[PDB]
């Protein structure tokens, strides 16, 4: 019981991490939509002026 | 006039992401699934015991 | 033992369930953020056509 205790609160720590840089790629994906929209809207730019 | 010709197309694509924003909020997706997953979670612990 | 495989198999189901609901929602928060940058870029499309 003790063992589990000890293993729960590490696979706890691993589910944090897991969590932590899922999110950021789940951001990294968002950035990156983010960069195709605003190449699209440097294009308009460059076309306008 | 090329401009206005823009201005016509962005005004439709405005409208439609208007119409899809409003259909997906009507969805309600997000309580649904919470609720879901609470019974997705007791059923889960019904099972392991 | 048949009771443990028709839970798995039960739970298994809701489990496709609740990650349909999962992407369904994450769709719409991309869609979230698509309706926010796609409505600014239409304010600076107004501000010069």
């Amino acid at each position: 019981s003790k063992q589990m205790e000890e293993e729960s609160a590490k696979i706890k720590d691993k589910y944090e991490q897991a969590n932590s840089f899922l999110k950021i790629m789940n951001d990294l994906q968002t950035k990156t939509e983010k960069l195709e929209y605003k190449k699209d809207a440097i294009v308009e730019l460059r076309s306008r002026i | 006039i090329a401009d206005n010709l823009t201005y016509r197309k962005n005004l439709r694509e405005k409208d439609a992401l208007e119409r899809e924003i409003a259909e997906l909020e009507a969805r309600n997706a997000q309580e649904d699934y919470d609720r879901l997953i609470k019974e997705a979670h007791y059923l889960e612990a019904h099972r392991s015991k």
